[PDB]
């Protein structure tokens, strides 16, 4: 409650002038993000080890 | 609890910068000091995750591209009331 | 890349700004703040007040020196609004153009018609009288000319201050590391050099303040970024090169020293080693005490002219912290210690740059007027509730 709020709505010019963003913009995203500890990094190193394996695997089997 | 805020961030597929700052210092006093921070991005766009050691001096948003949309974005991250990011105090 | 971290740094400049303005209902007693058209390089307050009761206020007067541009220096006077207890505006005006810098533009005491300015620009002293200011017209072309002008140094001067109670004696410590006191009431038409009382070399690196006791003609003190305070007493014959003191007051570069106006034993000085020292001049031997508390830079301090034991500092990290010293050696509790030793009182933040100077209102209490480097003047004092 006393970490993280905002200590400004405020105007600010850019070259010309123009009311940029304050934090207050809601883009439009895609690219999701996460984090963690290195238990959660070695989980996900040997997820993508056994992926990549396995299409090794479904690439060959023509 | 790192998970709640992950699962409140997710579904939002629209969110300023300033709600991912809180997330990440969430996060962060959730977690601690003295553990060392690492970040996952998932870009479902192009279906690519990276994997990013995060330390103390490591910036939240680092795919921004434009000088005046850095003005924007990485202006909105020095908003937390706990000190600055990639800065050292 | 760099960008990133100014613009995050502006940022929160912002963050620090609303954040000030969000809580101040539960700070202050009084906030006003004012958006003035140029920068003020100084700021003096006006002795001489007006009080309509009827109306229901009074109104204070302040001296402003601004630029404009550069190039472009000018003077004016405002009229403040204090609110009345026993039963709102700030208004500008008397703009004269300066013919050239101003940074430190003190007046007399016992005689507001004078201002002795210098500025980054010049070496000369230019000391203004009331038909300077009374014989221009804001329509003439040219600016005005001081009563007098002073030059001894060679260096542009950095500040000057009057003597409190010896009758139109003045001081002015400059860039080339000298010292000049000077008198008005010896001058000569073929003697511009006869108000030059003394000059005095003894120091040895720039000098940032030169400043006169308040209840004593013949002391003064200079401090000079080589870390060294000087005691100087104008009636020694040697003082032309020989202080009567100097003593290693901090390790940086000291900016400012103010003296204690109620007690003639208390000094404070300002350094970049971002600590105040205390000195008592029976014993000088030792620093009498060191507050903390600001992380970056301290420029400039003063005492409150109604209770001593209230001491102001301005500094670079954008605040203005008030010590009250009859909080020496006592005990706190464990979060109590969070905010800083238990000396420090209370701490102002609502600008959002580099706070410039300041200046009690000698006509109310706990009240303090500053300017800033955006632009911006407040008139700002706290609850009674911290203090009463």
């Amino acid at each position: 409650f006393s970490t993280g709020e905002v200590w400004v709505n405020c105007k600010f010019t850019d070259t010309d002038g123009s009311l940029l963003d304050d934090g207050t913009k809601l883009s439009d995203r895609s690219v999701y993000n996460l984090f963690g500890n290195m238990s959660l990094y070695c989980f996900f190193r040997l997820f993508h080890t056994l992926y990549s394996r396995l299409e090794e695997i479904k690439n060959l089997e023509q | 609890q790192v998970f709640m805020y992950y699962e409140k961030d997710r579904v939002q597929r629209r969110t300023s910068p300033r709600q991912q700052i809180m997330y990440r210092i969430q996060t962060e006093t959730a977690f601690g000091p003295d553990e060392n921070l690492c970040c996952i991005d998932w870009n479902s766009q192009t279906r690519q995750s990276a994997i990013r050691l995060m330390g103390r001096e490591d910036l939240t948003m680092g795919t921004l591209k434009s000088d005046a949309e850095k003005w924007c974005y990485y202006i909105g991250s020095y908003i937390m009331s706990s000190p600055t990011e990639g800065i050292l105090p | 890349q760099a960008s990133e971290e100014g613009i995050n740094q502006e940022k929160c400049i912002n963050e620090e700004y609303k954040i000030w303005k969000k809580n101040s209902p539960f700070l202050y007693d009084l906030i006003i703040t004012r958006a003035l058209e140029w920068p003020c390089m100084s700021l003096q307050w006006y002795p001489e007040q007006q009080i309509f009761a009827e109306h229901g206020y009074t109104e204070q007067k302040m001296f402003l020196g601004v630029r404009a541009d550069v190039g472009k220096y000018l003077l004016a006077v405002a009229s403040i609004q204090l609110p009345y207890l026993n039963q709102l505006r700030v208004n500008i005006s008397n703009l004269y153009s300066h013919p050239e810098s101003v940074c430190s533009a003190k007046l007399m005491p016992q005689d507001d018609s004078c201002v002795a300015t210098v500025g980054n620009y010049h070496n000369d002293v230019l000391v203004f009288d009331k038909e300077s200011f009374e014989s221009y017209s804001s329509a003439s072309e040219s600016p005005l000319k001081p009563k007098y002008r002073l030059t001894k140094h060679t260096q542009p001067c950095t500040s000057v201050c009057w003597n409190f109670l010896s009758k139109g004696t003045l001081v002015s410590g400059s860039q080339d590391a000298t010292l000049s006191c000077w008198d008005l009431n010896a001058y000569n038409e073929s003697d511009s050099a006869s108000v030059l009382k003394v000059h005095i070399s003894s120091h040895e690196k720039q000098v940032s303040d030169v400043r006169f006791h308040y209840k004593h003609q013949d002391l003064l003190a200079s401090v000079s970024y080589d870390q060294y305070l000087h005691v100087h007493d104008i009636r020694r014959p040697d003082a032309s090169t020989k202080p009567a003191r100097s003593v290693h007051a901090h390790s940086g570069p000291i900016h400012s020293v103010a003296f204690n106006p109620h007690n003639d034993f208390i000094l404070a000085t300002c350094s970049t080693d971002k600590t105040i020292a205390l000195w008592d001049l029976r014993n000088l031997n030792q620093r009498l005490h060191t507050l903390e508390g600001h992380e970056d830079i301290v420029t400039k301090i003063s005492f409150s002219p109604h209770e001593e034991p209230i001491l102001a500092s301005t500094s670079a990290d954008r605040r203005t912290l008030v010590w009250d010293l009859s909080r020496i050696g006592e005990d706190q509790p464990a979060e109590e210690a969070q905010d800083g030793p238990p000396e420090l009182l209370f701490m102002h933040g609502g600008h959002t740059s580099c706070t410039i100077d300041m200046d009690w209102c000698p006509n109310y209490n706990w009240t303090m007027a500053t300017a800033a480097e955006d632009n911006i003047l407040q008139i700002w004092t706290p609850s009674r509730s911290i203090w009463g």
